[PDB]
């Protein structure tokens, strides 16, 4: 009953953004409430922010 | 890459089978964003067989879990090679060693 | 929907993408189209929605 | 940069003979590029090359009325001889990390295929600390001197930044006076 | 507005006889409501 | 051949008779071109009767009217009297290629200088003859267009003394009568079929 | 009968035919998003009818149709991409349509 | 340049010297930047007699 | 611009008022300009009877449809009613100047369509309207082209009625005859110049 | 804010 056949592939790309889930090595989970401006972030006496 | 290791990191992006390596030492003859070509060394080539090989690598492609794929070069062309050696990383590799 | 914190907020109130309550909105929406006239019907007014 | 495109490619998907990159590498290669155009808000530059070795800025088509910051910031390689490129890059004038994906969502005004939407930084600041030493008078030692460091790209004068720094500030300041 | 959908000859047997000035009123009727003033409550049933 | 080219950037939709494919006063924004068959032209008075402004068959393009400007609406009603296939190519893409190719201008305008001509001849024959001048005007100039069916004395063709109304603008009974008055004159003869003998 | 694919779809915007090839196929190096069409393929269809309201909607404008309905293929809700890569098969038996 | 200002929006005034200010809109980035700036020079810089 | 360039290597004339420049018949053998004034194309049944088609001003090409193909008969008279610049090119150079370069043909086809479109209506209201509505068509349209003064809350226009009946091609007597109809209607006020509210 | 701008004059210039 088949005939021939077509297939196809787009591509999709995704960043970041908050409820979004990370962690690092020790089960340290942890999900984003909130992405900083640079401003408003603390930072040292060199000004190289966190 | 990380920065703290163990050692074993190395020993593990190998045989994932995941990336080519040097099946025998020699010299960079053609490089391309999709493939390579290479001249084997002599004492490595073997008399009928002309010794060089190719390798056509893998680009953007899917898993069971639907994620990319892709290989390239962490070389470049006209430079000797030793045998058993990587030619190309991927989506999480670098020189020989994991990077997620 | 995945979920995360509001510091600032007060009691009665709950972050909400807006879509969700969009799409579940829809009737009122299309009653008040119906209202205003800009969608007369209901056809246009999910054209307009688009 | 806001754009670019070029001959022989349809998405960034794609690759090409005769090189190491993808596109997206040289476009990454990009984002870390300068400009200081003098009169306008926009522009395009061009590219033609061809040649087995590395391309960088000096290889592209320079307009006299805009200062290039580098020669040398790197773009890619030329793997075969055979090879040849040839491009176009629109560059604009903002401010900020509105990065033309706001525009796209912005305009659905039908493009042509080939124009790579690029993703804008237009801000030029790098890096910028102060301190508050003591602005010596012989009596008010209680005065301060503010010592403000800066990095950032070229395409910047100081002074210009901090007269306009004054200029807004007081333009905002109008509604603190004049608007009560 | 009906269970039914009456038809030509009937008519004639029960309102006279006429059947072809049935079909003149028809496309003069189109007329005086086609015309874009009471075409639009359909306008976008157009597009259905 | 150039046709072949033009419609190889095109979508075909065909419709089947009665489509009434445009409507005057719809916007502007995309070519047809006849890929087959042949369709009416109409324009309707503001309450009443629709009048045909001519027939068009195979090689040619409908909505070019609107082209040249913005906001260009469609001039006439154009229904579909037999089933037809119409290639669909929009504007922009269109002046692009026109970049890209000459001929079709050349034809078309051309085609438009033959349309503005025989527009004037037909004001012409609506001014100067008498309706029987005009019917019979009509009777020559349709055994010469392609639709005749060669008969050995004359020329036939199926009309039924009703498109001879629409072309020539008439009652349909004193149609009846001046035919029955060029029986008399041994020039045309009919069955509801019609020689032009 | 046999179902097919063509460019042609009935009660159309040009806007989605714009991307679609003479098969009816979409081109490479595009974008696309949510409800637009990707092939147009079409089915044999039989016949139906209607209730005299929408009798009285086809009646005036004249609004006429074919036998044949539409199953084309469009990108689901809430999805948008680039398009980079395809694929078609078909029968040894079977007439490869062109661009196959 | 495609500057933003605020308007003041309001002075409700419980009191002759109990008094609140409404103000918006702005550029984000700026109310802390103001706020700052506002009461370090309203706490370290005032004349009077005492 | 552009048209100097094509104009310094035209065989300038000046001619004045009423001049024959075309007896149509004559083959077509050189392309026109209108540098400056203001022309009439006319034809005429072989009787005499001649109707005025159209006027063309400065920014006008004709003996426009001659240079396609080569050695056909002109295709109507054409004389200057005011002294007139005027441009002269022989085909054979004009199709080199379109080799040169293109974009001459756009707006020609741009104004048959214009012209098309108003013919289409020409004959339609010719269908329609008792002499009234053709009245009533022409002090729109002229109250609408550009040479009608303001009176303060009116189109004032004086291209008094010699002109207006060949315009419409009719006796002018039944115009003033309607006019003074439509003065009982008061929608125009009609002295020479006529003052449409 | 009518010091600060008091405080400015030095660097519209
Ligand atoms: N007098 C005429 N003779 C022949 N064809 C016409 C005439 N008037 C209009 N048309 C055609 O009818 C079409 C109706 O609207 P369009 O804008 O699609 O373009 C028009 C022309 O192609
Ligand atoms: N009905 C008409 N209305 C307006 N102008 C016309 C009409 N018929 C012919 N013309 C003009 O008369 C010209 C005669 O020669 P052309 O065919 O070169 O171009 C013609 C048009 O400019």
């Amino acid at each position: 009953g088949v005939l021939k056949i077509v297939k196809v592939y787009l591509a999709v790309k995704r960043r970041i953004q908050p409820g979004d889930k990370m962690a690092g090595r020790h089960g340290n989970k942890g999900v984003i409430s909130k992405i900083n401006p640079i401003e408003d972030m603390p930072y040292d006496e060199n000004g190289t922010p966190v | 890459k990380p920065l703290v290791g163990t050692g074993m990191e190395r020993a593990v992006a190998v045989d994932s089978g995941v990336t080519a390596v040097a099946k025998r030492g020699g010299v960079v003859q053609y490089v391309d964003a999709s493939r390579i070509v290479i001249k084997v060394n002599e004492d490595e080539m073997y008399p009928g067989e002309a010794g060089i090989d190719i390798y056509n690598l893998t680009k953007y492609t899917r898993s069971n879990q639907n994620t990319c794929i892709n290989q390239m070069p962490c070389v470049s062309l006209g430079e000797p090679v030793e045998r058993g050696d990587v030619l190309a990383d991927g989506p999480s590799t670098d020189l020989g060693e994991l990077a997620l | 929907s995945v979920i995360t914190v509001g510091p600032y907020l007060r009691l009665h109130q709950c972050g909400l993408p807006k879509k969700m309550a969009l799409e579940l909105f829809k009737p009122f929406i299309y009653g008040k189209l119906e209202l205003r006239g800009l969608a007369t019907t209901i056809k246009a007014a999910k054209k307009m929605v688009e | 940069v806001t754009e670019v495109e070029i001959d022989g490619v349809l998405h960034e998907y794609s690759t090409k003979e005769g090189v190491q990159e993808d596109i997206l590498e040289i476009l990454l290669n990009l984002k870390g590029l300068a400009v200081r155009v003098q009169g306008k808000d926009e522009v395009i530059l061009t590219l033609n090359k061809s040649g087995i070795g590395p391309v960088t800025a000096a290889d592209i088509t320079h307009d006299g009325d805009v200062e290039i910051v580098k020669p040398q910031h790197v773009i890619c390689h030329l793997t075969d001889e055979n090879a040849s490129i040839s491009m176009r890059i629109k560059v604009q004038r903002g401010r900020g990390y509105v990065p033309a994906s706001t525009r796209i969502h912005s305009e659905e005004d039908e493009r042509p295929i080939g124009r790579l939407l690029v993703d804008a930084c237009y801000s030029p600041v790098e890096r910028i600390a102060y301190n508050v030493e003591a602005a010596r008078v012989e009596q008010r030692t209680d005065l301060d001197k503010l010592v403000i460091e800066m990095e950032t790209n070229g395409t910047i004068d100081p002074e210009e930044a901090i007269r306009r720094a004054a200029t807004i500030l007081a333009e905002q300041l109008e509604a603190f006076v004049d608007l009560r | 507005d009906m269970n039914t959908d009456y038809t030509l000859e009937e008519v004639g047997k029960q309102f006279d006889v006429t059947r072809e000035r049935i079909r003149q009123i028809e496309a003069k009727a189109l007329r005086k409501l086609r015309h874009p003033s009471r075409s639009e409550v359909l306008r976008s049933f157009l597009d259905d | 051949p150039t046709l072949e080219w033009f419609l190889s950037h095109c979508h075909i939709h065909k419709y089947p008779s009665k489509s009434t494919l445009i409507h005057q006063g719809e916007k502007a924004e995309t070519l047809y071109y006849i890929v087959k068959g042949s369709v009416a032209v109409l324009i309707k008075d503001e309450e009443g009767k629709e009048m045909i402004l001519s027939y068009l068959n195979q090689g040619d393009f409908i909505g070019e009217l609107g082209l040249f400007e913005e906001g260009q609406e469609r001039s006439a009603w154009v229904r579909a009297k037999t089933a037809c296939e119409v290639a669909e190519i929009s504007y922009k893409k269109f002046r692009q290629l026109i970049q890209v190719n000459p001929d079709i201008l050349m034809r078309l305008s051309a085609q438009m200088a033959r349309r503005l001509q025989v527009t004037s001849e037909k004001v012409g024959n609506l001014a100067f003859l008498d309706v029987t001048g005009r019917i019979a005007q009509t009777l020559l100039n349709l055994a010469k267009q392609p639709d005749a069916m060669t008969h050995p004395d004359g020329m036939q063709i199926k009309i039924t003394r009703q498109e001879i109304g629409q072309i020539v603008g008439c009652s349909r009974e004193t149609v009846g009568r001046i035919l029955k008055m060029l029986e008399d004159q041994n020039l045309i003869s009919a069955h509801g079929k019609t020689i032009v003998v | 009968g046999p179902e097919e694919i063509t460019a042609d779809i009935p009660n159309v915007g040009e806007a989605a035919l714009s991307k679609l090839d003479e098969s009816g196929i979409v081109y490479i190096g595009a974008e696309v998003t949510g409800g637009d069409i990707l092939v147009g393929k079409v089915t044999p269809k039989g016949e139906t009818q209607l209730t005299p309201e929408e009798k009285l909607l086809r009646a005036i404008f004249g609004e006429k149709a074919s036998d044949v309905k539409d199953s084309s293929l469009r990108v689901p809700n809430g999805v948008s991409g680039t398009v980079i890569d395809v694929q078609v098969f078909t029968r040894d038996g079977v007439e490869k349509d062109k661009r196959a | 340049t495609e500057f933003l200002k605020p308007r003041l929006v309001d002075i409700e005034q419980v009191s002759s010297t109990h008094a609140k200010v409404t103000l918006e809109p702005l550029e984000r980035g700026f109310g802390h930047t103001l706020g700052n700036a506002l009461r370090r020079i309203l706490l370290s810089s005032m004349p009077g007699c005492a």
